[PDB]
DNA sequence: GCATGCATGCGCATGCATGCATAATGCATGCATGCGCATGCATGC
């Protein structure tokens, strides 16, 4: 945890984020409900089985 | 074999390690005092990561080693960076908690060729080299004993070594058994300062006809931020191939690129020598006499420069009334007075001073934009000249060429002390609390003296009326002066050639002096003298006016407060007194009586001659009075004659009266005085005459 | 009626056709913007 000072010079729009996924099956629509997203510039991977 | 060959076998390495490990015991100087000894308790002082190793020394102990490493740098490298963990462990067992490795660096070596000669012949090997830095990307971290995690479980994978070449793939997950993917553990994994450079050729050593050449390095771990753009280095490095991505596949020739990884950079007692040089009583006109050694002549600019230079105190009762103790100084010349000379060196002495030209193509600007940077290729808040120089001074060349957007900018920055922006959606106020130094030319290319100083120069009169100090160079031939200007010129140039003030201080001396008399001096107004000021400045009202141009204000009171304050900053005064107050009325006067014209200033001279000869000198003014006549007599001979006579007499009838109109009787001391003498004057009491 | 023959019957091994289970990485494309150039419009004097 750091403390800094600055002057901000640039702004981008606000965007939107997922925090909580769920996906569906191809076949036999199966869902998976309820994957928590990680906080930050962060991904996540589908499962493939 | 290889020498890398033999070098990697365990054999050799641990044979090598125990001799490393000797050398650092058993190495001492050249007086028997333990080197390593001391270096590494100095190093323990302060809890550093780097040690230095000569390769001089490491020659003469162990020659082996030392014809190992040009050609096997890498695994030479960690071996002794073992060895020297080894080593001061043994001698410290605290570090396994504070530091876990510690880098060996090499120092001198024998010099290696430039950047021009570097070729296929020099892969992988050792080499040192000398250039100047263009460009930083500043600090990076860089990963280092990375720590994965599994993504269809959530086992951590261990720590992985991460080696330079080529990024590290995990092969399979020890407990799921799967191929991927994996994620990088930010909390437990370890990181490294990394740092880019990019080192251009000296453009003094290039030979003419052909260009500089480029290359990149990069520090790691200490090594980081230990050079500025601009500045001339040498590195030891290592001339490397083997990392992915060097080689041309996409098009084009089988060509590859090289890089450069280096491992080694080379490029209480003042307080009290500044009390006593105080307690002198004469540190005054040491200081006046410090500045601008090369430039000769012009005694009243430096003097004025001195109280630039020094400065004075704000002063804001409560928030409502906002004065300011920046001296601003303005200088006009004509052609070929060496202007710009004095804010080269002032740029020189001072600590923060930024430099810049109205004609145009300035390297520092003088407005503020937000841009992308050409070489970083980021998006910037570039402040102009005025805004870095807080605290500062400012210095700006060709005056008169500015166009309309440096004018505007100068005018507020100047008037209101703050620089405004409203840009890309950005709106600022920055503070520009700088001095600001200026010089121009006239409007014709030559000083007029029939016309006041707002007529002869291209600015406005709001603008000249926020400098404290005006200065005039009117260039006028005077045969002895250009002479000795003359001797000076040549003797500059034939000494660079390849093959009043009793002494000045030194530069360093008065860096500090300065340093000391803005941070620690504070002078107090509480002696001030209202009824003199009050009564001298009614006066100067009253004749202004008998005159009829350009009246006095309370604006220039002002300045001469600030001026005395400054004198007494120069002798570390903390209370005012008279002398000080005295001389800033000589500077106000002499500032203000130079910018009227001919018959106004004649006037104004000659009425108030009781203040401005306050610590003046009467031979000086004796040989301005013998000048004049000089001047008149070779006009005349000029005009009537049509040519210059071989011989130049005056009377000292002539001169014994004018001194008694300016109330002088004795002569005697002018005329075995040092200055009768400079100017070449001879005196004969055969005829009661003046030679020259 | 007692001695013998024997067609029926049951449980565990191997052989062979079908059937079942597995399972991320590298390369390509369009959007944003810098940098050099020539035309052209508008503004002074
Ligand atoms: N008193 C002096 N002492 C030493 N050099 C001098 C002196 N007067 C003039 N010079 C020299 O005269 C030359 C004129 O160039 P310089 O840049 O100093 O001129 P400037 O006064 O700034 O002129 P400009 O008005 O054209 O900007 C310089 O090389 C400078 O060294
Ligand atoms: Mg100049
Ligand atoms: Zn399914
Ligand atoms: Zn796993």
């Amino acid at each position: 945890l750091v403390k800094i000072p600055g002057i901000i010079i640039a702004a981008s729009a606000v965007r939107a984020k997922a925090t909580r996924i769920s996906i569906q099956c191809r076949s036999c629509r199966n869902t998976l409900t309820n994957i928590a997203m990680r906080p930050g510039l962060e991904g996540y991977a589908l499962p493939r089985k | 074999h290889s020498v890398r060959e033999w070098v990697s076998m365990a054999g050799p390495r641990l044979e090598i390690h125990h001799r490393f490990k000797n050398f650092l015991r058993t190495h001492v100087d050249s007086h028997g005092h333990n080197v390593f000894k001391e270096r590494i308790s100095d190093m323990c002082k302060e809890n550093r990561e780097s040690l230095v190793v000569n390769y001089e020394d490491l020659a003469a102990r162990e020659h082996v080693l030392a014809y190992f490493l040009p050609e096997a740098p890498a695994e030479l490298l960690q071996i002794f960076d073992e060895a020297a963990l080894e080593v001061v462990l043994a001698m410290y067992p605290k570090y396994d908690r504070i530091t876990n490795h510690i880098h060996v660096r090499i120092s001198h070596l024998p010099l290696v060729e430039e950047l021009r000669s570097l070729r296929q012949l020099h892969l992988n090997q050792l080499i040192r080299t000398s250039g100047v830095v263009t460009s930083c990307t500043g600090v990076l971290p860089q990963l280092s004993m990375v720590k994965y995690n599994c993504n269809k479980c959530n086992f951590v994978l261990g720590p992985f070594c991460q080696s330079q070449n080529q990024e590290v793939k995990p092969g399979s997950c020890p407990e799921c058994q799967s191929a991927g993917p994996f994620e990088v553990n930010m909390e437990e994994t370890i990181y490294q300062n990394y740092q880019r450079i990019r080192i251009q050729e000296s453009p003094g050593k290039v030979a003419a006809g052909r260009l500089p050449r480029s290359k990149d390095a990069i520090l790691l771990a200490d090594l980081v931020d230990s050079c500025k753009p601009g500045d001339e280095i040498e590195l030891t490095g290592i001339y490397h191939n083997n990392y992915d991505g060097s080689l041309n596949t996409a098009n084009g020739f089988p060509v590859f690129a090289t890089v450069i990884l280096a491992n080694h950079v080379a490029k209480d007692e003042d307080v009290k020598m500044i009390t006593s040089l105080s307690k002198d009583q004469q540190i005054g006109e040491k200081i006046f006499a410090s500045i601008a050694p090369s430039i000769y002549g012009h005694e009243d600019i430096k003097r004025g420069l001195a109280l630039a230079l020094f400065g004075g105190e704000p002063k804001n009762p409560g928030g409502k009334h906002k004065v300011r103790g920046d001296i601003n100084v303005l200088l006009c010349g004509d052609p070929g007075t060496a202007k710009s000379q004095f804010l080269k060196y002032i740029e020189k002495v001072s600590s923060r001073a930024i430099f810049t030209t109205g004609q145009g193509a300035s390297a520092v600007g003088l407005t503020a934009y937000v841009q992308r940077h050409p070489v970083s290729r980021e998006w910037t808040l570039e402040a102009g000249a005025l805004v870095l120089a807080d605290r500062g001074v400012c210095l700006i060349d060709e005056f008169d060429k500015m166009n309309d957007q440096d004018r505007t900018s100068i005018h507020e920055a100047m008037e209101q002390q703050s620089i405004s922006i409203s840009k890309a959606g950005i709106v600022t106020s920055l503070q520009a609390r700088c001095t600001v130094i200026a010089a121009a030319n006239p409007i014709g290319g030559r000083y007029d003296p029939s016309l006041t100083f707002s007529e002869n120069v291209d600015l406005t009169e709001p603008i000249i009326s926020r400098f404290d100090i005006l200065c005039v160079v009117r260039d006028t031939v005077d045969p002895v002066q250009d002479e000795m200007l003359a001797r000076f010129v040549v003797g500059s140039h034939v000494r660079h050639h390849p093959s009043y003030g009793v002494e000045p201080l030194p530069q360093e001396v008065l860096k500090k002096y300065i340093i000391y008399a803005k941070e620690r001096v504070h002078p107090k107004l509480n002696q001030m003298d209202q009824d003199k000021v009050a009564k001298m400045y009614s006066d100067l009202r009253k004749e202004s006016m008998a005159t009829g141009s350009i009246p006095i204000t309370v604006r220039h009171i002002e300045s001469m407060i600030r001026m005395a304050e400054a004198h007494a900053r120069i002798h570390l005064r903390d209370y005012v007194i008279e002398d000080d107050v005295n001389m800033a009325i000589r500077v106000m006067l002499e500032s203000f009586i130079d910018t009227q014209k001919f018959s106004v200033m004649r006037s104004m001279r000659k009425t108030f001659a009781r203040y401005l000869s306050f610590r003046r000198d009467n031979n000086e003014l004796l040989l301005f009075i013998l000048k004049q006549l000089v001047a008149e007599q070779v006009t005349y001979q000029r005009n009537r004659f049509g040519a210059q006579q071989d011989t130049i007499e005056v009377p000292e009838k002539d001169l014994v009266d004018k001194a008694r109109q300016i109330n002088i009787h004795n002569l005697s001391a002018f005329y075995d005085s040092e200055l009768f003498r400079m100017n070449k004057f001879s005196h004969d009491l055969k005829r009661k005459m003046i030679l020259q």
